[PDB]
């Protein structure tokens, strides 16, 4: 079954066991293999994998990681993925001192939005966008990956799982514990990620939910009904929240131009309804001159 | 606002339609099954409705499960003794796909009265997965209804509940409803339901959306009216029992119209 794959090295470890880089012995293709142990006497195939496999089957776009195969045994599932060089997080950290060229940031965000526009146009929410789940190659591409916390949604949306994004990239609607959430949460995450590519530090690194909330208010201004209608009649909103002012994106993301700051604010808007869509954002003036640079590796 | 995904409603609709074609079962599968029949299938789906009600599962889960069952029986000969095994396994898969808090496998074994072992349920799960090649993201009648209920400017709980009900009745009966796409059955249920309550028809807004006129929706609407009319006499009652409850506003208890006008 796996006789044609030669293991090279371990490259990660996530929801399902360990991910290994491997080489097709016959074709020379390099791949990432994900090994999922099947609970044959207890729970069977985990819901995470049913969702990832089924959803990645549908989603065929240049900025979404390709699932190449699923190889079954009685006792294990191997998912065969295209291999990409490393994740954005590792690239970010490697670029902590040199910085990331603005042209590459723009290219990356553009592709991320193209990938994500595709996911939303196909009744799918990613719900775990964070640098560690975005893969880059050496030729200048970036791709959405790790679709384990993904969910095919209906229209309108219904109540979905509340424990979703990693805290730092969690949208205010989820924090405040709203009954419904949608594509806006994924845009919020990308917005967090844009900022992070620019500064190479996380935008809202909270220790807790209450802290996460305070971190956002301090930066974007404690929201009110004039900015976010309904914010005060939100489940976990408190009248007591201090009233900080919105910080100038010229101190927030000093390196970012007039177009960048505009698109960012749009991506980080409080109200989900007024928050930009991936489709909208693809048109934004920021990307007018977008190129496809190669990253320094 | 953003919960109706305006910037994407069109693209999703287009896609669901394209997908409901590929995930469509074989219309004449029951003839090529030597040992199982529309009647037995009816019992199965009715049992899933119960199960759905006992475990307070979503309606969408039930729809998916039935989609999984028809496509498997479209590829695999199954003996009568194992028809339930397929259905339990499908409900299991749909729960895993769609529910926040799916029942544990043990509870899927409990509902088959120990007809089957856990090992059998779990093995059938994998086999179902291989036979559908993990294409589990099937568009359902509900996925179309929820979108149709949106163009319903006068939002009616009664209309919304009633359409769901006609929706589910269609699950039971391979003949005729295997020969209609989910999008169609959703419209016929949605038309039939609106009329019965308000007096109104398929709205133009939904004609422009779907390309579906009442001319093209008539064959289905005919069978549905029939199904609605015979509903109290149907050998399968779980859905009528279901939609008596306050939750669904007793729409089942309502008397169907007697004529449709065309
Ligand atoms: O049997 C195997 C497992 C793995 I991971 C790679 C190659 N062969
Ligand atoms: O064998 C396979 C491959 C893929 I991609 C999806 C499901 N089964
Ligand atoms: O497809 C992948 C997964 C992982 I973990 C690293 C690189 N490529
Ligand atoms: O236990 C059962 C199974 C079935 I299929 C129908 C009713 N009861």
């Amino acid at each position: 079954s796996m006789e044609n794959f030669q293991k090279v090295e371990k490259i990660g470890e996530g929801t399902y066991g360990v991910v290994y880089k491997a080489r097709n012995k016959l074709t020379g293709e390099v791949v990432a293999l994900k090994k999922i142990r099947l609970d044959t006497e207890t729970e069977g195939v985990p819901s995470t994998a049913i969702r990832e496999i089924s959803l990645l089957k549908e989603l065929n776009h240049p900025n979404i990681v390709k699932l190449l195969d699923v190889i079954h045994t009685e006792n294990k599932l191997y998912l065969v993925f295209e291999f990409l060089h490393q994740d954005l997080k590792k690239f970010m950290d490697a670029s902590a001192l040199t910085g990331i060229p603005l042209p590459l940031i723009k290219s990356y965000l553009f592709q991320l939005l193209q990938g994500l526009a595709f996911c939303h146009s196909h009744r799918v929410l990613h719900r775990d966008l964070k640098p560690q789940n975005l893969l880059i190659n050496t030729e200048g591409a970036i791709k959405l990956a790790d679709f384990g916390l993904a969910r095919a949604f209906g229209v309108p949306v219904r109540t979905y799982t509340h424990e979703v994004v990693t805290l730092w990239y969690r949208a205010p609607e989820i924090l405040l514990g709203c009954k419904y959430y949608s594509t806006a949460v994924d845009i919020w995450s990308l917005g967090c990620i844009f900022a992070e590519m620019v500064t190479r530090r996380a935008l809202f690194p909270g220790d807790s939910e209450i802290d996460q909330l305070f971190r956002i208010f301090r930066t974007l201004g404690t929201p009110d009904e004039v900015v976010w209608p309904g914010v005060t009649s939100m489940p976990d909103y408190k009248p007591s929240f201090p009233k900080w002012a919105r910080q100038d994106f010229s101190k927030v993301v000093p390196p970012l131009d007039e177009d960048g700051r505009s698109l960012l604010s749009q991506m980080l808007h409080y109200d989900p309804n007024k928050r930009i869509s991936a489709k909208a954002a693809l048109a934004h003036p920021f990307f007018q001159d977008v190129t496809k640079p190669v990253p320094h590796l | 606002g953003v919960n109706e995904v305006p910037d994407y409603h069109e693209d999703i609709h287009t896609y669901l339609r394209e997908m409901e074609v590929k995930c469509k079962p074989k219309v004449g599968y029951m003839k090529k099954q030597p040992d199982i029949t529309n009647s037995m299938r009816a019992i199965l789906v009715d049992w899933l409705v119960e199960v759905g009600e006992e475990y307070k599962l979503q309606n969408e889960t039930l729809h998916l499960a039935v989609n999984y069952i028809d496509r498997f029986l479209s590829s695999m000969s199954v003996l009568r003794g194992k028809l339930q095994l397929v259905g339990t396994a499908a409900m299991l898969l749909a729960s895993k796909f769609e529910e926040i808090y799916p029942p544990e496998v043990a509870e899927f074994v409990y509902i088959t009265d120990d007809t089957y072992t856990k090992k059998q349920v779990l093995r059938m799960e994998h086999l179902v997965l291989k036979v559908l090649a993990f294409d589990l993201a099937a568009p359902t009648i509900n996925q179309f209804l929820t979108q149709y209920f949106l163009h319903q400017q006068p939002a009616n709980c009664k209309v919304e509940s009633l359409a769901m009900f006609l929706g589910e009745l269609s699950l039971i009966d391979a003949d005729p409803y295997l020969k209609y796409l989910p999008s169609v059955i959703a419209a016929a249920a949605f038309h039939l339901a609106l009329y019965t309550v308000t007096g109104q028809s398929w709205p133009e807004s939904l004609v422009q959306k779907t390309g579906y006129t009442l001319e093209t929706l008539k064959p289905c609407l005919l069978d549905l009216h029939q199904t609605y009319l015979r509903a109290p006499q149907h050998a399968q009652q779980s859905i009528r029992e279901k939609y008596k409850n306050s939750k669904y506003h007793g729409v089942s208890l309502l008397n169907p119209p007697e004529t449709l006008n065309v």
